């Protein structure tokens, strides 16, 4: 048979099979209700809306982020979601498909111990494992030892790992990512005049955000560029036939990630924290860590981050280190990939967690099991 | 010891003719070595790094892996093989390259065009639609005709047609946004204004548009 | 050994369409009409009868009171319908109610107790084994292919613009404009007046309705036509009377339809179609508006004057903002667009379950209709 794999990410589902090179069905990870109620009499509405559809009716519900920021803490919502995931987006039964699920950095023993019941109880998967996503994303980039730097669409990360395991004493969590760079991309788009009122018009900020932006390797060169010259700026066509002019904002969201001053947050830069958490790190591996710097996520994907990540650590580092930053042209689904996979090979099988082992000894056994 | 890596598996080689399109694990007791290729692919990568750490496991836990990418060999390790031997040639990967999109059903998509016809059967619960082929050529003006684009799905509603007709071609493009996840837009092109209809039977069936940065699971041989 | 066959009763403001499911056309059509003798003194010897429906009484005028129980697309005298659907089931269906499941048909913005009324006259005075209410113009929309767009329905003595989506109606910009067909052949029929011609027996008013179905038609640009039509006679078309005579008329032709754009005419201090059209898309919410421009459906027999939906095109996009898509649909059934459609739900396999038995209702009272 063949298994399943889904990485539940903070703000988009990735779910396929094991053995493909991609994840084939990826949704936004949100769930809608009716916010006046009499539209589901009247008006004739379902309960709850998952995903595409739920954005799409945006206006006429409230949408919530079961996974807001990596952790769950709506079970009913991530039901619905699991359940759109295995029986309307895959068109599987689970109870025929092993299921690798993903977790968070940091995830609690309960969060992890009811996503297992949830799983056996109200899915009847077969067996089941749960990985750590920037594992997962380690692994995928030929290694066992390094520092991660998973940067998704509701929070970030960074994850130190030494032959396979995570150092929960030096794991970092930033709660900017992505989400923050699209409204932040929309505020100072508005201060130019555009504006972006309907639902389609909102979408089009997140199209211009991954399509137009980049990351400048010297922040204050770059903004002098573009105000002394228009070399830097490009056009975006919305649908309507009106072009629209952007110029230094293609820069300036991003950098966000290094600066978040920028949306009023007290905080450190994904640099800072890439040092901050290497050292905290045992002393005689922090080499080894410098050397093996991977990089995950979809807002890690922005054109010249590896460049400027590289700058701004070899600032913050001892002189004589030897630094290396590790950018995978496939890191935006990494973590899905790894779980690709490992769930396929010869050696992990033994590792899969049966609903034997799970009536037998509880839901805890899901901690006493190794990568 | 010394192993290319094929599938998941580890086939032992002794004469060290490095590959640039593999990823070999070399075995030292106490540290183990894992050497990707510039031109492999990632189950290749990702299987050394998982392997490793299986065989450290092994091993109470004492050993350490040595990561190390192609053309960065350390001298400590370059001095276990050699008293430069690196080809190019690959050993085969087991991942499916897909490509992926707005639906699962993205990488085997095609275009799909049916038409419905009540001139065959009494009554809508009877009628039938039928596949034709997916072009210019297939359309009549008597009858209806329905696009499935995986994306978005088409309506051309014939000047010559009858209402049942039209109502079997709405039933139908509603059934299909119903039973595929996310939505599926339904967009009516009455013959006449059918610029965008026939643009895209001019755009033929192997048409699928992704945007999401594809990517292809082999080496580049 | 056979199943079982459904009616179709579109009670219309000044005609009634009635026939059976799968037809492609209503049996019977005749005016929404009952008269009532002038005075006591007619039915003394029985005689005469109690009242006469539809065409017989347009026959009978001048001893009769005539009435209109639907006037206005709203049943304001349950009696007299009761005699125009007991007209529809004997006279001129010519079946038994007790034998036909039944569908009928509403204005919009109809009010909750007068569906009431029309269920329990249905179940209590014919016995109908199951009932079902629908909307005319969802009816209208649903014939043209469609379960979402913006419906003008102009009829005999009332015009709506209804907005719906997904197949709902949306009440709050439900549009009312009580004029129509009859409002029309009124004022024809004083305009032709003064020209010479004198139309004023009920004889009269029939031919003239027919001179306007057949001769009048509506002005791309009004004052134009009105010059063209001025210095020469490319505009003019001759029309035969029943006795051999011929007359002739110029810009009657389409001063008379042209009263739907300038109820002025008529002595009306409103709206025309178009700005009412433009009104109610814009009391919807603005992420359909989209949608309502591209699916603007005309329904009735008042928008079958041709190139009404070239004017209607031009006047909404002189409404709308300039890069907005409008699409005007005029199909050609749209007569009996309404009828048609519910003749095509009827029919339909999958509709029998929402019809409403006698079980039902004899259990739950009027109020089922809702539901
Ligand atoms: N080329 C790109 N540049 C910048 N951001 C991108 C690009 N492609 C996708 N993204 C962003 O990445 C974010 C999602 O990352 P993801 O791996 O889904 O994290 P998670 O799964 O934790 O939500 C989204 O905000 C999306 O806009
Ligand atoms: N071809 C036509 N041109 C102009 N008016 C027409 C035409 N056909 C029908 N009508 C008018 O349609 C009106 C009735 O429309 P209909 O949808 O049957 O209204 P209702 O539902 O109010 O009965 C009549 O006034 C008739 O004169
Ligand atoms: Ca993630
Ligand atoms: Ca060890
Ligand atoms: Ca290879
Ligand atoms: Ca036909
Ligand atoms: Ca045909
Ligand atoms: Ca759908
Ligand atoms: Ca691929
Ligand atoms: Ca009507
Ligand atoms: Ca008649």
């Amino acid at each position: 048979t063949t298994a399943l794999v889904c990485d539940n990410g903070s703000g988009l589902v990735k779910a396929g099979f094991a053995g493909d090179d991609a994840p084939r069905a990826v949704f936004p990870s949100i769930v809608g209700r009716p916010r006046h109620q009499g539209v589901m009499v009247g008006m004739g509405q379902k309960d709850s809306y998952v995903g595409d559809e739920a954005q799409s009716k945006r206006g006429i519900l409230t949408l919530k982020y079961p996974i807001e920021h990596g952790i769950i803490t709506n079970w009913d919502d991530m039901e619905k979601i699991w359940h759109h995931t295995f029986y309307n987006e895959l068109r599987v039964a689970p109870e025929e498909h092993p299921t690798l699920l993903t977790e968070a950095p940091l995830n609690p023993k309960a969060n992890r111990e009811k996503m297992t019941q949830i799983m056996f109880e109200t899915f009847n998967v077969p067996a089941m494992y749960v990985a750590i996503q920037a594992v997962l994303s380690l692994y995928a980039s030929g290694r066992t030892t390094g520092i991660v730097l998973d940067s998704g669409d509701g929070v970030t990360h960074n994850v130190p790992i030494y032959e396979g395991y995570a150092l929960p004493h030096a794991i970092m969590r930033l709660d900017l990512a992505g989400r923050d760079l699209t409204d932040y991309l929309m505020k100072i788009l508005t201060e130019r005049g555009y504006s972006f009122v309907t639902t389609a018009e909102r979408e089009i900020v997140r199209d211009i955000k991954e399509k137009l932006c980049y990351v400048a390797l010297d922040f204050e060169n770059e903004m002098a560029t573009a105000a002394s010259s228009s070399s830097l700026e490009k056009s975006y066509e919305l649908p309507d036939g009106q072009v629209i002019t952007i110029g230094n904002e293609r820069f300036r969201c991003p950098e966000t990630l290094f600066q978040p001053s920028f949306i009023g947050m007290e905080s450190a830069g994904i640099h800072e924290t890439t040092y901050n958490s290497i050292m905290k790190c045992d002393i005689d591996i922090r080499k080894d860590l410098y050397a093996n710097n991977v990089m995950s996520g979809g807002t890690t994907m922005y054109p010249g981050i590896a460049d400027r990540m590289q700058k701004e650590i070899t600032a913050l580092a001892p002189s004589t280190m030897k630094i290396k930053i590790i950018a995978p042209p496939e890191r935006k689904y990494s973590v899905w990939i790894g779980g690709s996979i490992l769930a396929s090979l010869s050696t992990f099988q033994q590792m899969w967690i049966t609903k034997q082992e799970y009536d037998e000894a509880g839901p805890s056994i899901v901690h006493r099991k190794c990568f | 010891k010394l192993f290319l890596i094929v599938k998941g598996e580890l086939k032992e080689i002794k004469k060290n003719i490095f590959s640039s399109g593999d990823v070999y694990l070399l075995d030292a007791d106490k540290t183990i070595y894992v050497w990707i290729g510039n031109k492999c692919s990632v189950d290749e990568k990702t299987t050394g790094a998982a392997q490793a750490r299986t065989l450290d496991q092994q091993r109470g836990g004492a050993a350490k892996i040595i990561t190390i990418d192609q053309g960065f060999e350390t001298k400590d390790f370059l001095k276990l093989i050699a008293p430069k031997i690196v080809e190019k040639n690959y050993a085969k990967t087991l991942l499916v390259d897909v490509s992926t999109g707005d639906w699962a059903g993205f990488n085997e998509w095609k275009n799909i065009l049916y038409r419905a016809s009540s001139e065959e059967f009494d009554g809508i619960n009877s009628m039938k639609m039928v596949q034709v082929g997916f072009n210019k050529s297939s359309l009549d003006s008597e009858d209806c005709f329905v696009a499935d684009l995986g994306n978005k799905v088409y309506i051309w509603q014939g000047k010559s047609s009858t209402v049942k007709e039209r109502v079997k071609a709405g039933q139908w493009a509603r059934s299909i946004d119903y039973d595929r996840a996310g939505l599926q837009q339904e967009t009516i092109f009455e013959e006449g204004d059918d610029i965008e209809f026939m643009a895209a039977l001019d755009r033929g069936e192997n048409y699928k548009e992704s945007d999401a940065v594809q990517l292809k699971a082999e080496s580049v041989l």
